[PDB]
RNA sequence: AGGGGAUCGAAGAUGAUCAGAUACCGUCGUAGUCUUAACCAUAAACUAUGCCGACUAGGGAUCGGGUGGUGUUUUUUUAAUGACCCACUCGGCACCUUACGAGAAAUCAAAGUCUUUGGGUUCUGGGGGGAGUAUGGUCGCAAGGCUGAAACUUAAAGGAAUU
């Protein structure tokens, strides 16, 4: 089992619940997260956060896994975590795809588009829905930022959180960057915290 | 019908990206540059292409634009130059008087207990 | 209207693997029924079900597992001789080497090979593999 | 053979039937639920309301529009240029 | 399968899914291996040490993996309250 | 379920539903209500000698454009005029 | 030297993968189609007829031919390819090109008391493409192949020697009969059966093992 | 092929067919 | 999800789904008494009244028929049972 | 067979257009369109999908009822009622995204749980014409309804989508 050294520190607590990430979709809910607790009025809901960061170092776990990180990908359509993508690139392999994600990029065994992956990661099922959809024609594995009523289907790991706020998504990102070296032995310094804050991983209009 | 090819467009920001601190806003030593340049063939074609290349320098002078790659479009410094615009985020702010007075959240999750005020409604 | 108890029983099985679940809720929990889930354990079919019980009909729990194929009721009372057994695992059973369609006798409820072992025959349900 | 529900009509009823206006195309609708294209279009096009409004004899007031519920549009609007036909992407709105 | 007086037989032997326990097809391209690491108090994971969990393609389907990996995670060990089994 | 019944005693309902539904059969229709009895002019022989009485000239369908050179003989024991057909070449007049 | 550009290729190239037993246990994707064929030379092939099918356009007829083969050993592995090519001299080489790419083994299992070498199928299996589905049952010792000249090639090239064999449908159309026999052998071994109900250990996949020939 | 017109065609066949059975008995 | 506690579900979800649809058959009716103002005149009135019962004493209805519940009347002292 | 008979209006009388128009188009116009007592027993009478019972991926809105939340309102803020909010339930008419499954496809939360074939039951069809025709019965004032062939002829009729 786990030494207890990932349990729900205040140093990881305070910037976590300070992003309005506890809340969740409105009213409507799917199986697929129970994560449901005491829904707020105005239609809203909350997650839990101890299931969140639980799965979010089960999910750092999963990209340590694998022995080259060159093979990790992230997909990110969308124009907030654009950034975040192309930012997560230089810690680790993290061959990285922003904007525009191209179709058949596993398929396809002549173009430059190539993509050889093990692992590859969505943050919003809904937008990026063809590079779930190809990942189940080349055998890679998905892991997936869910919230309560977004697309969860064809997904391993499930990352309960807000994709919809600008911090919440950089917020992950940011984290499971951190775990992912801590994990690699790049960052031995498991008490202390990393140097670069989190919104680094921040996309603005210029 | 004055309108570009892709013949005129495939060999111009090919240019941009490797010739670019080369060529100027002029137009007639542009045409004179490209004989500086990979050979091309014919000079009627000669006269487009610096046409066009001098007005994606007009274009960028206002604001570089997408697809082209000439090592400052490449800048890479500090992100967008705010790389770590901590600015003590985390804290200060209002971590002077403690941010996050929120409602229904860690003050009921029983997993810890952790400071801020906890009554708005 | 409730015609056959076992059809919506085994039926009610039939759905939930295809679907991948892991328990079913079984009505209503009668001595053929209980009889039927019986004969699975000690051929390792189901695993384990519980039967919770009420004063009108109780209600069956099953706990099942993913070796299970195929299960079914063969509607109406069929009547069966001792040559018709290998007639009909001859037909509706995709072999000898496993799955075991099963039948009732005058000594409660066993399947074909059992029943064979018995030299005598009987009534017949419906097919388990 | 296109057209499932045809039209908004799952029930039973039948409804009834109402005379079609001024169209020259004039049916027996299938029941009442057809295009609509209900309009408030008013008593005085636009322009030439500034003659109007300085011949009143008293001041402001006035300025109402015609208020007609129309159902004049059914199978034949194509001709009226009314009811555009379109494709497989007509599952907007009903 | 194996007959009376040895000679094994029935090549390519498949893995079982470890969600549902059922057999995938050898051209199911929808069914997809996990391997999860493991880290022995010293705060980074160990290579070399990786639990292998087959995902069938049917679970991978009816998106309910996500919802699955925890289950066999905390059955493990690896999971703490992710998992509930109580509904 | 799946239309006809399944009943342990039931055996008599689709007994007579089976009769009914095979007495649409081209085979069981008129193997009993004997067509080629009453209406075919062989009556139920594989052969049978007649007498022929004249030729004829009938055409042929589109595209053909051709004639059979047919034949018109009459039986013995039903007593019909029936037409016939000459099989190979130069036979017509073998069957003047 | 083929020069693999994707990841399978490397390995079959390097020698560390020496049978296709693996990739079929692990189901990882096959794109490339010299990986069959190098590591199984010994295959026969042949093909059933040409379909001639045209695309009507505004002036005259344009027509291809449709050609459908069968590849694989006479030891359990079979595969098939579904093409059309403007001639009839391409379309033979693009269908089994694209034949080798759906080889799959399949599930030889026993009639009788399990005392020689397998026969027929370990159990009865179907295969539904389009209207037409093809039923096979395990057939007694030398009870031979009871199929439709057209099919009955499909189980001498699969490996198997004896089984029985039911069709319903219209079976003129070769192509559906084919690949719903096709459908039908491969998911004979979906069928779980009690010889596999004993857990696995469930082994790594060799890509991760041999992960240090990649590209770069 | 017009299934109302051949069909009322078919009953004035009729009409006149029962005038013509009508005429004898 | 695939696996669900049928045998122990939590007490808030079974108590919220229909009576029929529970793990058990059980009412959501319950017993209750009523006091009528002065005499105590010791009763027992059960929630889905339909009917307008009233004390021995004399006409001291407490309770109105209603679709659902019975209306109790406005001085009333109900204690639950 | 009566009452009524305003509009529309099978037939019909006219004026067009048309080579021809007792059709489309304009105006009149009988029966009829309404009701009474008694017949007619038919339709694309369609959801072209029988009835009863059980299970199966979700979501939202809506009709009727009910439950809980000092819920927001209505006064004599407040007692109540009723209007609505939130959460849920039953019975429904039904929708939206997908297809585990079926279907030849159009598509279907059933048209799924059918070769891995069996929950109970009723009715209908075995190529297209002939033909819903002949005759025989039966009901009806009539018009018509129910049951319902044969001789003979053909290798094609028919269904979903493609260029």
């Amino acid at each position: 089992s786990l030494p207890a050294t990932f349990d729900l520190t205040p140093e990881d607590a305070q910037l976590l619940l300070a992003a309005n990430t506890h809340l969740g979709a409105r009213n409507v809910q799917v199986h697929q997260e129970p994560y449901v607790f005491n829904a707020r009025p105005d239609g809203v809901h909350v997650i839990n956060v101890g299931k969140t960061w639980e799965k979010l170092v089960l999910a750092a776990r999963i990209i340590a896994a694998i022995p080259n990180p060159e093979d990790v990908v992230a997909i990110s359509s969308r124009t907030f975590g654009q950034r975040a993508v192309l930012k997560f690139a230089a810690h680790t392999g993290a061959t990285p795809i922003a904007g525009r994600f191209t179709p058949g990029s596993f398929t396809n065994y002549i173009t430059r588009s190539f993509k050889e992956p093990r692992l590859v990661i969505v943050t919003d099922p809904r937008s990026d829905a063809q590079a779930i959809k190809e990942a189940s024609y080349v055998n890679i594995p998905v892991i997936a930022l869910t919230d309560l009523d977004s697309p969860s289907e064809f997904v391993d790991v499930a990352i309960p959180c807000n994709n919809r706020g600008k911090h919440s998504i950089g917020l992950i990102w940011y984290l499971l960057a951190r775990e992912v070296l801590r994990l690699r032995g790049a960052l031995v310094d498991r008490t202390q915290p990393w140097s670069i804050m989190p919104d680094l991983y921040f996309y603005r209009d210029p | 019908g004055r309108v570009r090819t892709k013949t005129v467009k495939r060999a111009s920001k090919a240019l941009i990206e490797r010739y670019y601190p080369k060529l100027t806003l002029d137009f007639q030593t542009n045409k004179r540059l490209c004989d500086e340049i990979a050979t091309i063939q014919s000079k009627r074609l000669r006269n487009k292409i610096a046409g066009y290349t001098t007005h994606l320098m007009k274009r960028i002078q206002k604001g570089p634009v997408r697809g082209i790659s000439f090592k400052l479009q490449e800048e890479e410094r500090e992100r967008k130059d705010q790389y770590v615009p901590e600015v003590s985020a985390l804290d200060l702010s209002r971590s002077n008087g403690v941010l996050n007075v929120d409602n229904q959240t860690s003050d009921l999750v029983k997993s810890l207990g952790l400071k801020l005020p906890l009554s708005v409604i | 209207t409730r015609s056959s108890v076992l059809a919506d029983a085994l039926n009610a099985i039939n759905n939930a693997e295809k679907t991948g679940k892991r328990q079913v809720l079984i009505r209503p929990s009668s001595k053929v029924i209980i009889k039927f889930l019986q004969v699975m354990q000690k051929h390792g079919y189901i695993g384990e079900f519980e039967y919770i019980d009420d004063h009108r009909s109780g209600k069956i729990v099953v706990q099942l597992n993913g070796r299970l194929n195929k299960c079914g009721v063969i509607s109406p009372r069929f009547n069966v001789k001792i040559g018709d057994i290998e007639k009909w695992t001859a037909n509706l059973l995709p072999a000898r080497q496993f799955g075991y369609v099963i039948l009732t006798t005058s000594a409660g409820i066993m399947d074909h090979e059992e029943a064979r072992r018995k030299h005598v025959s009987g009534k017949i349900l419906g097919f388990v593999y | 053979p296109k057209k499932r529900a045809s039209n908004g009509r799952n029930k039973k009823g039948r409804g009834h039937v109402k005379p079609v206006r001024c169209v020259n195309c004039s049916k027996s609708i299938p029941k009442d639920k057809a295009i609509k294209r209900m309009a408030i279009r008013n008593i005085v096009e636009a322009a030439a309301v500034r003659d109007l409004s300085e011949a009143s004899v008293y001041p402001e007031y006035a300025l109402p529009k015609t208020y007609n519920k129309l159902h004049y549009c059914v199978s034949c609007a194509i001709h009226a240029r009314i009811v555009r036909v379109r494709s497989r992407e007509d599952r907007k709105n009903r | 399968m194996e007959n009376d007086k040895g000679q094994l037989v029935e090549l390519y032997v498949p893995r079982k899914c470890s969600a549902t326990n059922r057999i995938i097809k050898a051209d199911d391209h929808a069914s997809v291996q996990i391997n999860v690491a493991k880290v022995d108090e010293e705060g980074r994971a160990i290579p070399g040490e990786y639990v292998t969990y087959a995902l069938s393609g049917y679970v991978r389907s009816r998106g309910e993996s996500d919802d699955s990996l925890n289950r066999l995670a905390q059955n493990d060990g690896l999971l703490k309250n992710v998992w509930s089994y109580s509904r | 379920g799946k239309g006809k019944p399944r009943g342990l005693n039931s055996a008599r309902k689709l007994r007579v539903h089976r009769r009914n539904n095979r007495w649409a059969e081209n085979n069981y229709k008129k193997r009993l209500l004997g067509t080629a009895f009453k209406s075919s002019p062989f009556g139920g022989s594989s052969h049978a000698k007649g007498i022929v009485l004249e030729k004829l000239g009938i055409e042929s369908k589109q595209p053909n454009s051709a004639i059979r050179k047919c034949v018109r003989v009459q039986l013995i024991k039903n007593g019909k005029k029936v037409t016939a057909f000459v099989p190979n070449d130069g036979c017509l007049n073998f069957v003047d | 030297g083929w020069v693999p550009v994707t990841k399978l290729g490397r390995l079959v190239k390097a020698g560390k993968i020496t049978t296709i037993e693996e990739i079929f246990l692990h189901s990882l994707p096959v794109k490339e189609f010299q990986i069959i064929d190098t590591l199984l030379p010994g295959l026969q092939d042949e093909v059933m007829n040409i379909k001639p099918v045209q695309k009507q356009t505004r002036a005259g007829q344009r027509t291809r031919f449709k050609a459908v083969v069968v590849v694989g050993d006479s030891n359990g592995h079979v595969g098939l390819g579904i093409k059309t090519a403007k001639e009839v001299a391409g379309a033979i080489r693009a269908g089994i090109i694209i034949a080798k790419l759906s080889v799959i083994p399949i599930r030889r299992g026993y009639w009788g008391t399990n005392l020689g070498q397998p026969h027929s199928l370990a159990t009865k299996t179907t295969g539904k493409c389009g209207s037409v589905t093809v039923r096979l049952i395990p057939a007694p010792r030398g009870s031979g192949i009871v199929a439709s000249p057209a099919v009955k090639k499909l189980l001498q090239l699969a490996g198997v020697e004896d089984v029985y064999t039911q069709s319903n449908g219209k079976t003129r159309t070769l192509e559906n009969t084919l690949k719903a026999a096709f459908v039908a052998i491969g998911n004979t071994y979906g069928f779980l059966t009690p010889n596999l109900w004993a857990e696995q250990p469930l082994p790594v996949s060799p890509l991760d093992i041999y992960s240090d020939e990649a590209s770069a | 092929m017009r299934a109302k017109w051949r069909k009322k065609r078919t009953r004035r066949l009729k009409r006149k067919r029962r005038k013509v059975r009508a005429r004898s008995k | 999800v695939l696996v669900q506690d049928l045998l122990h579900p939590t007490a808030a979800s079974e108590a919220r789904k229909h009576k029929l649809k529970t793990l058990v058959q059980g009412p959501r009716s319950y017993f209750l008494d009523v006091k009528c103002p002065g005499c105590l005149n010791i009763t027992t009135v059960f929630s889905h009244a339909q009917t307008a019962v009233t004390c021995e004493s004399c006409s001291t209805i407490l309770c109105t028929p209603t679709g659902g519940k019975a209306k109790l009347s406005e001085g009333t002292s109900f204690r639950r049972k």
